[PDB]
C-alpha cells in the first residue's frame, strides 16, 4: 500500500486515511516496514506530507501522528533517519523548521521529536567540499 | 557540562541476545512477551568520569531483508560490540571467519568490545544434555578470553540480561573505548 | 502592425469574422512575424520592453490557437531561428528573455525554456532546457553561431 499511501498523503486527502488503523491492527503491519519506506533513500510517510503541502497547512500530520501513537511506534517514527548519502542523516524536524512552520515544530517537539539529530549528508556538507548548504547540522543552527 | 554523543552498534549473530541486552539497558526491564527484531533510534545518558555522554545505539539484523540494508549502519560509527553466545558455541567460530573482515572492510580503525550472553546458561543441565546429543560443550570463558586476544578485541565481558549483571559495566567499557581518540595515522601518505 | 507595437489592432487582426492572418506565415526572405520583430529589436531601455511583450503575446496566442506545432520551430531561408537569429546579430535584449522564458499558465507551459528544479533554504536550483542550445551536429547550435 506504499504507492496508494503516497499519493494520498501527497494530495493531502485527510478521508482516505480512514480505515487504516483498522488494517494495521488486523495485519499487526508497522508503519516503519520497510515496504512503507521508500526504497530510495528509506523516506517515510511524514517527510513526504512535510515537504508538500498548502500554505503550510498540510493538515495530514496529525491524522498520522494520532495513527502512529496508537501503533505504539511514535518515537521511532517521528525521528526515523534517512539512509543514503546525500540526504543521510535528515528528520522531520530539520524539514519543519526549514518550510518556516512554527505550529509543526511545536507540535513534533512536543510529541517526542528528537532535538539534538544531526544531519550529516553530502548536501549538507560545505560548498568546497561537494554540499551546497551547511548549517552546522543541528536544528537550532538550522 | 555538554554531553557527548556517541555512535555505537551492535553486531551479533541471530538469537544471540543483542536486542534484549539493549532493551535491558535501555528501561532496566525484560520484556518476557514481545522482543522486536531490532531497536532503532534511542539515545541513552550515560556518566563515566566527569563526562556525560549520549550513546546512539543501533542494531544490526539479518533474518529477513536486512543483510541488505546492514551496511547503511556501519558508516560514522564510533564503538563496535562484537556479541555471540555463550549457550551457542557455533556463536564463535564465525566470529573471525566472516564477521571481523566485514568490520574492518566497512569502518577499520574502529574499537571493538567481544561480549558473550547467556552466563548462567553454560552452567544449566538441560541445555548442556541437549547439546551434548552432537558432541558439544558450553563456550568456556577462558577460550573467550583469549579469542579476545586474538581477535584484537579491546575488552572482552560476559553479560546476562535476564538477572542484569554486568550490563552498566559492558556499556561503560563500551563507551570509554568510544571515548578514546585513537592513535593519529599510520603510514600516511607524504 | 507588431512592429509598430500596436497590441489592439494584432489582436483584431489575428481574430476577425471576415478573415484571420496566421501568425506562421513567411515573407520573400522567408522571416515569419517573430524574425521581424527581433530585426527592429534594439538593445535601447524602452524598445526591449515592448518587444519582449509583443513576442511573449504573439507566441501565446500562436500555441493556443494550434496546440500541435509550435511557432518558433519554424525556419527562414537562412535556416536560422528567432533564437538563433538574434544571437547572430547580437540583439541581446530578447536573447537573454528567450533563454530563460518562463510560462506561468498551466495550459501552455510547456514552451517555457526554465523550469524550477527545488529550493533549500537560500540555495535554489532551477533546470534550465538546452534542446536547440547545444547541437551534437545533428543542427546549428547557437554556441557555434
Ligand atoms: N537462558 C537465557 N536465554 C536468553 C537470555 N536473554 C535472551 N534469551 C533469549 O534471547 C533472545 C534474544 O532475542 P533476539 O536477539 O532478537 O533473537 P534472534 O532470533 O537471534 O534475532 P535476529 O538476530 O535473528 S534478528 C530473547 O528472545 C530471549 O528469548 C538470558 O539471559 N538467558
Amino acid at each position: 500500500n506504499r504507492p496508494i499511501l503516497f499519493d494520498i498523503v501527497s494530495r493531502g486527502s485527510t478521508a482516505d486515511l480512514d480505515g487504516l488503523l483498522p488494517f494495521l491492527l488486523t495485519h499487526k503491519k508497522r508503519l516503519t516496514d520497510e515496504e512503507f519506506r521508500e526504497p530510495s533513500t528509506g523516506k517515510t510517510c511524514l517527510p513526504k506530507a512535510l515537504l508538500n503541502l498548502s500554505n503550510g497547512r498540510n493538515d495530514t500530520i496529525p491524522v498520522l501522528l494520532d495513527i502512529a501513537e496508537r501503533t505504539g511506534n511514535m518515537r521511532e517514527f517521528i525521528n526515523s533517519p534517512f539512509r543514503d548519502i546525500y540526504y543521510r542523516g535528515q528528520t522531520a524536524l530539520h524539514i519543519a523548521i526549514e518550510r518556516r512552520c512554527k505550529h509543526y515544530v511545536e507540535l513534533l517537539v512536543a510529541q517526542g521529536a528528537d532535538v539534538h539529530a544531526q544531519a550529516r549528508g553530502r548536501f549538507f556538507q560545505p560548498k568546497d567540499e561537494g554540499g551546497y548548504f551547511y548549517f552546522g547540522e543541528l536544528p537550532l543552527s538550522l | 557540562m555538554a554531553a557527548i554523543r556517541k555512535k555505537l552498534v551492535i553486531v551479533g549473530d541471530g538469537a544471540c541476545g543483542k536486542t534484549c541486552l539493549l532493551i535491558v539497558f535501555s528501561k532496566d526491564q525484560f520484556p518476557e512477551v514481545y522482543v522486536p527484531t531490532v531497536f532503532e533510534n534511542y539515545v541513552a545518558d550515560i556518566e563515566v568520569d566527569g563526562k556525560q555522554v549520549e550513546l546512539a545505539l543501533w542494531d544490526t539484523a539479518g533474518q529477513e531483508d536486512y543483510d541488505r540494508l546492514r551496511p547503511l549502519s556501519y558508516p560514522d560509527t564510533d564503538v563496535i560490540l562484537m556479541c555471540f553466545s555463550i549457550d551457542s558455541p557455533d556463536s564463535l567460530e564465525n566470529i573471525p571467519e566472516k564477521w571481523t573482515p566485514e568490520v574492518k572492510h566497512f569502518c577499520p580503525n574502529v574499537p571493538i568490545i567481544l561480549v558473550g550472553n547467556k552466563k548462567d546458561l553454560r552452567n544449566d543441565e538441560h541445555t548442556r544434555r541437549e547439546l551434548a546429543k552432537m558432541k558439544q560443550e558450553p563456550v568456556k570463558p577462558e577460550e573467550g578470553r583469549d579469542m579476545a586476544n586474538r581477535i584484537g578485541a579491546f575488552g572482552y565481558m560476559e553479560c546476562s540480561a535476564k538477572t542484569k549483571d554486568g550490563v552498566r559495566e559492558v556499556f561503560e567499557m563500551a563507551t570509554r573505548a568510544a571515548l578514546q581518540a585513537r592513535r593519529g595515522k599510520k603510514k600516511s601518505g607524504c | 502592425a507588431a512592429c509598430t507595437n500596436q497590441p489592439h489592432i494584432v489582436n483584431y487582426l489575428t481574430e476577425n469574422p471576415h478573415k484571420k492572418a496566421d501568425m506562421r506565415r513567411q515573407d520573400s526572405r522567408g522571416n515569419t512575424v517573430l524574425h521581424a520583430l527581433v530585426a527592429i529589436a534594439d538593445n535601447t531601455r524602452e524598445n526591449t520592453k515592448f518587444v519582449t511583450k509583443m513576442y511573449d503575446l504573439l507566441l501565446l496566442k500562436c500555441a493556443r490557437l494550434f496546440p500541435d506545432s509550435n511557432l518558433e520551430a519554424v525556419l527562414n531561408n537562412d535556416g536560422l531561428s528567432p533564437l538563433m537569429m538574434a544571437a547572430k546579430t547580437g540583439k541581446i535584449g530578447i536573447f537573454q528573455h528567450i533563454i530563460r522564458r518562463e510560462v506561468t499558465d498551466e495550459d501552455t507551459r510547456h514552451l517555457s525554456r526554465k523550469f524550477k528544479d527545488w529550493a533549500y533554504g537560500p540555495v535554489y536550483s532551477s533546470l534550465y532546457d538546452l534542446s536547440s542550445l547545444d547541437t551534437c551536429g545533428e543542427e546549428a547550435s547557437v554556441l557555434e553561431i
